[PDB]
């Protein structure tokens, strides 16, 4: 399980973008007893809400989620290649760390609940 | 305090009949609180309704109440023979004058 | 026409019962290195507070069925026992006590209440003892024997054993935050004139209840929360004497609380890392310890509770305030703590007035050091004594009161100061709180199909 | 994350299901830390029996999901506008409250099992 | 709720594959408490890792889910009538044991990556 | 053509060990303030529980290896612990005692078993003493030297510290049902011939055990389940004779157990809130503690235990029943207590039997004060005297052999009763029951194919 955790965090981010499972697989699991049992609670507790995160943009049980919000130039004016060939995973958290709630509440209220109004309103017809 | 009138003063009834004993508070605002005890000669008095219509654990069916605001009453279905006693209504701290059923 | 839609994250709840948890300020834990009132085992507090109105909504509150007064009363009893354990537990101080009457310098009120008192101690090594004298209060001592050989004895040797309050452990009330856990709300009435029971037509929701120091008194509600408009009065049922009476006045009544005393603190050792520390020698003077309040504004609070209470006792009807009948000593006097000492005040001058329907107080107060909390026989502590003059300030911002029985006329009603029962002290602070679980998921009919 | 939290408890049924992510998004968080960790395990495993309840009528990472049961008058006669501009969900909840078991047992074996035996039947052919 | 626990333990793999919802229903929920927590800790890291499970190959609120995923005869040369109408869940599993793993991988890198880029790419079309 | 299809929630299991959690009555909570074995650990039980047969399905079961009982031994020696730590410790006691036999009613079985012993204690004040009496048994005192000076000391005191039950806590074994966590399944044996090991073709699925009272006994299993059909015989391996055999009985043999004495209970004061109750003063005629079981009754089920018995050695085999070898007071005679009262019963009368292949008894018993608990060396307690006369009523269930090695003729087998260790108490009821672990997640072909 354990094998290639991280191995991709100095590859570039598509190059990382094949091996999230890897990664998935691995953020789940006296006085010590009940500090490594809280631990273990954070962690679940951690697990579920990056799940409900996703399932409030009709992400769930995906680890690749395209949505219908359009990339704003203000968060980042870099080229594809310059991204995805050019650039890991943690240097682009670095660099849209500043934006990254803007981004999650158009996802988060904006475009799923649009969204999903609209299904039910087509499943009337 | 609140007044109660039991009445009526003495009720003289036959076994195995119904008899529809009687309380009206006075000096209250209205509500389910009131009590039923019965005191037999000699002994200290025994509760059988804790409420305006509840019975207390272990007594009888025949024992039986009602009443709501400012008019109660005990309802005994059948006057066994161990039914004969002094009847009191309880109104938080005030107690009534007391009703005898007597053989007659 | 019509099926079935499922919808998850509805607005609806029903009340409930959890086990809230604290919150606190990180600032005064800085500052506190213990209290009492642990802000250990709860958590830091979060600046900016939320407090959604819900508007249109309409909750049902009952003060007096409450689990956040119970779980409150269980975590202040149990945070005073954990910090109780780690102290000294004054097993060795029970012995025989040759106690003499102290008179260096004595007020004609102040007599034989203070005792020097001689007794036999152990010492850090097993094998040796010393002779040790400390002064000691005649309420904490106990006569051995009837006849006048002046032996004494603490009273609570008898029963059980008696622990010392870490001298470095502080007394003050910091407030306390009660917080609920995911997936339940606290829902917080906003009508100013609630009497703690019935329909609340102003809702709102809150992260956190407001800060609630815990205060310990009987009699008078100290250092609390206000009246909004009105003195509020607050009962169970009102017309039932058996149920206490819940004042909360719209303006505190300022009340000034001394004991004049010079106090000393005197390191005895009684083990390895056992200390013992005692009265020592009074610099000084010796008066009474007491407490004022402005008479103008007793008098003036006073008529407004009686007002409040013809509302709900006739428009006629005469308002008599009386001292306490009896009892312990706890709830025949405003019993208090402030700066570490435990007072005892006669409070037989706050309630000497009878009200027809149409400068200040000097109230005698008593100090202990042989403390009994929280109505419990067999769990007592010491106070170590607190050296100094202590001046003392609180706001009185309620009362706690019992109306007389078996009244023979009906133009009048008695009511005397009560409590001992903390329980009635913290439902006077979170009686407008009630905490609700949240049931997310909801079904309602839509015209909607699934494909 | 708390704003807005219950503040459509008092709108009605339509305006507040405009507003279920403010409402699932609060639904996740010695001897005190024992109790504090039976309160949070409490609530996790609350949410998994929601989320399972979610899961087994074929409404995963939906805040609002169709289904194939018809609506019984018995369980409810009142009209559209009614319901869904004249009553809030918790007088709805009362109303609903001694027919949710039905509802639910409608949803939980009849509806999704056999759709999901008809998708397995159909992605046979 | 626990009515009809493992009452298809002896019954046909088919007969009992029509009764997932009631073992799906009962896999969720002092020094006694604290072990009593560190059970049901348990129970939810273990219900978290089975659902993290079939969300990584492509079955997410799914007790029922198909795959990309040929048998090998290898695993079980077996034919379905004997598989289905004349065998249990638990010869099965004893049966298969060996196997699991080598499933599980077919199932969690390949195909559900695979799938998931596909779609990333026709979603680009 | 055949594709790989996943299914969640099939129904696998795997042999597994867990945490249990017991499961109990709130009604016997509300009537017993305190239980040794504890009400508050474990959870209220659920009214109606449910059990699934398990149709077509045959388990595999091993009565030898069952963490059930394990985790059973853990929790009752741990609740004992627990139910003992807040108690009062006699180490004050551990003092020469000057003692003298008691001979004012004394029948000639009786005859030095009691012991009126004088000692010097401490009181409430830590410096003053009290010279106090009590009455113990000689169980419980051993010389302190070998001269007659009748000088004695506490069994106990040079090895380890005793401690007192609190007089409040009660003793009555009530049931106690063990239920399994989210994920676990309990799987119940309803076979009524089983013998605990090997496949059992009739399974059910239970939500929690049957209540198991955790009675301690030895040499006679009391207050537990019967056979439904015959006597069961179970052993690990019947051949060998380092293993004790269960026996399971079909049909119980009452059995009365009496302490004629009247017994009161002396509150001694041996510290500020701490007691010692003892013997106090027998109020009329001593006389010895005894148990009375129906002689053809005992016969009938020794009869029905030896055909079963001979059911495994031999059609032709003399079963002889003896009485034990040796060993502690506890494996030597039938240990139980009830009522709080710990007896000690020589049931050499019960095992006096030759039986060839073709009115009461009266057993002698003893009483105690200091109990050393589950084999364990260093953890004694001292039992508070019950006030009264004493009567006492159970079923005898079952029994605990060994059988005789090293046989020099092969036509007798030779069983002696044992006991000592209570997991084979407590297996004679568990004996039916294994946890497994679900596993829900199942792979199988189907032609389906993902779009
Ligand atoms: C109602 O509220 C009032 C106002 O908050 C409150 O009075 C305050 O009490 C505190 C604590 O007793 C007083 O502060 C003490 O007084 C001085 C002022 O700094 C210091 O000497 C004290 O510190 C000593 O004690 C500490 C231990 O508690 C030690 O850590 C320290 O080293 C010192 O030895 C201490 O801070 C404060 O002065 C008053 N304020 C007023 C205006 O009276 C009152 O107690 C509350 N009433 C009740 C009944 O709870
Ligand atoms: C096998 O089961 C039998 C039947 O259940 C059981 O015998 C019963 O034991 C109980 C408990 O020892 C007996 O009840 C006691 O006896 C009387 C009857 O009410 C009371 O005096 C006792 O109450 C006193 O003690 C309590 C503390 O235990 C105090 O709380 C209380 O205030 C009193 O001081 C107590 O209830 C019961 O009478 C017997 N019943 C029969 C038929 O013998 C037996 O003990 C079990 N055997 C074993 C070995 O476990
Ligand atoms: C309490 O009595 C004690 C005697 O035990 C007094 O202590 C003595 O005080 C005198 C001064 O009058 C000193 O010379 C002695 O040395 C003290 N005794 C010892 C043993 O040191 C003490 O003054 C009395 N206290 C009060 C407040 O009256
Ligand atoms: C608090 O206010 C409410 C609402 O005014 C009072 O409730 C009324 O009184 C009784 C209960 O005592 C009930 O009949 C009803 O709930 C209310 N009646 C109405 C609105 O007609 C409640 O009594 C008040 N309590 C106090 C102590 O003043
Ligand atoms: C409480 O009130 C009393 C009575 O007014 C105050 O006692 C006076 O205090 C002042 C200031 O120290 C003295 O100059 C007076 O001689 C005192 N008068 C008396 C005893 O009649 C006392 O100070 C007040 N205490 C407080 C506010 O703590
Ligand atoms: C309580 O009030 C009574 C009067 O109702 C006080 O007693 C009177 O006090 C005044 C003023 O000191 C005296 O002139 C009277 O002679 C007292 N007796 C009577 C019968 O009026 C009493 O002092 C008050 N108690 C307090 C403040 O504790
Ligand atoms: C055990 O011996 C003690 C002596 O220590 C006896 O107690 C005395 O009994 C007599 C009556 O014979 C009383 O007058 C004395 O007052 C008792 N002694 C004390 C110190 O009070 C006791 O009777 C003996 N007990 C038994 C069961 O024989
Ligand atoms: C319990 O019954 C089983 C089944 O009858 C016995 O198992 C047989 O005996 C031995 C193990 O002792 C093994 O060869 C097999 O498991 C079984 N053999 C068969 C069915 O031919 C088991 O011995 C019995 N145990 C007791 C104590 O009677
Ligand atoms: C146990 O059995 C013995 C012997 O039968 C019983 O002792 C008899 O008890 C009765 C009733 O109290 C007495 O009248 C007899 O005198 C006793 N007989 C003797 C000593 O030979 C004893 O009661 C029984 N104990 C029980 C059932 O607890
Ligand atoms: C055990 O049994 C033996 C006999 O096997 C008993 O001893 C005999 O008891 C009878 C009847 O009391 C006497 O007549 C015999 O003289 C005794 N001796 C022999 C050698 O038979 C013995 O009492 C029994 N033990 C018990 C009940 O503890
Ligand atoms: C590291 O970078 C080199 C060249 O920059 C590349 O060839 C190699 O694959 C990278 N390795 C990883 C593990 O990212
Ligand atoms: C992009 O962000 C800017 C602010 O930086 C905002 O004004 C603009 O509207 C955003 N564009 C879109 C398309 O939302
Ligand atoms: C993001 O982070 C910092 C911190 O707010 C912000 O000031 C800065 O402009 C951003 N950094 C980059 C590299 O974009
Ligand atoms: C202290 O001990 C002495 C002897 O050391 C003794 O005479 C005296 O009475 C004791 N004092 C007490 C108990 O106060
Ligand atoms: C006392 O009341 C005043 C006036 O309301 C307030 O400002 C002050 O903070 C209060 N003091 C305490 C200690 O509660
Ligand atoms: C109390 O005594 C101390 C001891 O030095 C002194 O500094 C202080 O001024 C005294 N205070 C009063 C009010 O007398
Ligand atoms: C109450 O007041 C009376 C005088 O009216 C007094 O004698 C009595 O001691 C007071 N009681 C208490 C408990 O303070
Ligand atoms: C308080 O006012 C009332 C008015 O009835 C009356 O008892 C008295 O004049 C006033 N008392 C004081 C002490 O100011
Ligand atoms: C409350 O109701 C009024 C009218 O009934 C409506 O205008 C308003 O939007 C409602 N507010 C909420 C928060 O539901
Ligand atoms: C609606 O419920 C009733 C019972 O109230 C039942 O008889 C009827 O069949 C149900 N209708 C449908 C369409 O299921
Ligand atoms: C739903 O709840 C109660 C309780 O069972 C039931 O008797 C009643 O008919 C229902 N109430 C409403 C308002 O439909
Ligand atoms: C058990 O098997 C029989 C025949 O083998 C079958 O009729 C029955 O349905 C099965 N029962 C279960 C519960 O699997
Ligand atoms: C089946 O498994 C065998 C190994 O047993 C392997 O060689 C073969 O390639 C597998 N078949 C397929 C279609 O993957
Ligand atoms: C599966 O399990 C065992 C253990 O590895 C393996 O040796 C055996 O071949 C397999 N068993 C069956 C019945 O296929
Ligand atoms: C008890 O103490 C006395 C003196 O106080 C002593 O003579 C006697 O021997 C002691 N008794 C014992 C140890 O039994
Ligand atoms: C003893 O056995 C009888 C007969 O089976 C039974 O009714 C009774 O409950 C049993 N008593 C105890 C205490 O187990
Ligand atoms: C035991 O002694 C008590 C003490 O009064 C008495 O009431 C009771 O009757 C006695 N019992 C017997 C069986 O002698
Ligand atoms: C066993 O019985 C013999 C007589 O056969 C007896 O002497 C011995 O004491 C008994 N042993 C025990 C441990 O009771
Ligand atoms: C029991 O029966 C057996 C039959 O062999 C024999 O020992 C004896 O006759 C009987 N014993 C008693 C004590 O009834």
């Amino acid at each position: 399980v354990f094998l290639g955790f991280l191995g991709a965090a100095g590859s570039t981010m598509g190059a990382a973008s094949m091996t999230l499972t890897v990664q998935a697989r691995n953020l789940l699991s006296t006085v010590w007893g009940i500090k490594q049992l809280q631990a273990r609670v954070l962690a679940v507790e951690r697990y579920l809400r990056d799940q409900q995160l996703l399932g409030i943009w009709g992400c769930s049980g995906k680890l690749i989620c395209c949505t219908n919000v359009p990339w704003n130039s203000s968060w980042s004016n870099r080229n594809l290649s310059e991204i995805w060939d050019n650039m890991t995973w943690l240097q682009w958290d670095k660099e849209i760390s500043n934006y990254t709630q803007i981004i999650y509440g158009l996802l988060e209220e904006s475009q799923n609940q649009q969204e999903k109004n609209e299904q039910d309103l087509l499943a009337l017809d | 305090v609140s007044v109660l009138t039991q009445s009526p003063g003495t009720l003289s009834l036959s076994p195995g009949e119904r008899a529809t004993l009687s309380c009206r508070a006075s000096q209250t605002v209205g509500s389910s609180y009131l009590a039923w005890y019965q005191q037999k000669p000699g002994q200290a008095p025994r509760l059988l309704i804790y409420g305006a219509s509840s019975r207390a654990t272990g007594i009888p069916d025949r024992f039986s109440g009602s009443g709501s605001g400012t008019d109660f009453t005990l309802t005994i279905s059948r006057l066994e023979p161990e039914d004969f006693a002094v009847y009191y209504c309880q109104q938080y701290e005030a107690f009534g004058q007391g009703t005898k059923v007597e053989i007659k | 026409n019509l099926w079935v839609t499922v919808y998850y994250g509805v607005p609806v709840w029903k009340d409930a019962e959890t086990t809230l948890f604290c919150a606190s300020d990180a600032k005064a834990y800085e500052t506190k290195k213990h209290n009492v009132w642990a802000t250990h085992a709860c958590v830091p507090t979060d600046p900016n507070p939320q407090e959604i109105h819900l508007e249109n909504v309409t909750e049902e509150f009952n003060m007096w069925k409450n689990n956040m007064v119970e779980q409150m009363h269980t975590d202040i009893i149990s945070l005073w026992d954990q910090s109780l354990k780690p102290c000294v537990k004054l097993t060795p101080l029970c012995v025989t006590l040759q106690c003499t009457n102290v008179t260096n310098n004595i007020t004609d009120d102040m007599r034989g209440e203070l005792k020097n008192c001689s007794f036999n101690m152990t010492t850090e090594l097993r094998d040796k003892r010393q002779k040790v004298h400390a002064l000691f209060y005649k309420l904490d001592i106990v006569p051995i024997n009837e006849n006048q050989n002046t032996s004494y004895r603490l009273i609570n040797c008898n029963t059980a054993a008696i622990t010392q309050a870490c001298p470095k452990v502080s007394f003050e009330p910091i407030p306390i935050h009660y917080c609920a856990p995911a997936g339940f709300a606290i829902l917080k009435c906003k009508d100013k004139k609630f009497n703690g029971t019935g329909p609340c037509p102003s809702v709102s929701t809150v992260q956190c209840t407001h800060g609630i120091k815990p205060v310990v008194s009987t009699q008078l509600l100290l250092n609390g929360s206000l009246a909004e408009e009105e003195v509020m009065i607050r009962s169970k049922d009102i017309r039932n004497n058996a149920k206490n009476i819940l004042v909360q006045f719209n303006t505190p009544v300022q009340i000034n609380c001394t004991r004049p005393n010079n106090n000393t603190r005197k390191s005895i050792r009684i083990g390895p890392g056992q200390w013992f520390y005692a009265t020592g020698d009074i610099i000084g003077d010796i008066r009474q310890a007491h407490c004022n309040v402005s008479k103008a504004t007793w008098n003036e609070t006073l008529g407004k509770v009686v007002k409040q209470l013809r509302k709900h006792f006739g428009n006629n009807t005469i308002i008599r305030f009386a001292n306490s009948s009896g009892g312990d000593l706890e709830v025949t006097t405003h019993s208090f703590n402030c700066g570490g000492e435990f007072f005892y005040c006669d409070t037989s001058g706050l309630f000497n007035s009878t009200w027809i329907s149409n400068d200040s107080i000097t109230l005698p107060c008593r100090i202990k050091q042989i403390i009994n909390m929280w109505q419990r026989i067999g769990q007592a502590m010491y106070a170590p004594p607190i050296q100094g003059v202590i001046r003392c300030v609180s706001n009185i911002t309620g009362l706690i009161l019992t109306r007389d029985g078996g009244s023979t006329d009906s133009t009048t009603e008695t009511f005397r100061p009560s409590g001992g029962d903390m329980r009635d002290n913290w439902r006077s602070e979170l009686y407008k709180y009630k905490v609700v679980k949240i049931e997310p998921l909801g079904v309602a009919p839509t015209r909607c199909k699934r494909r």
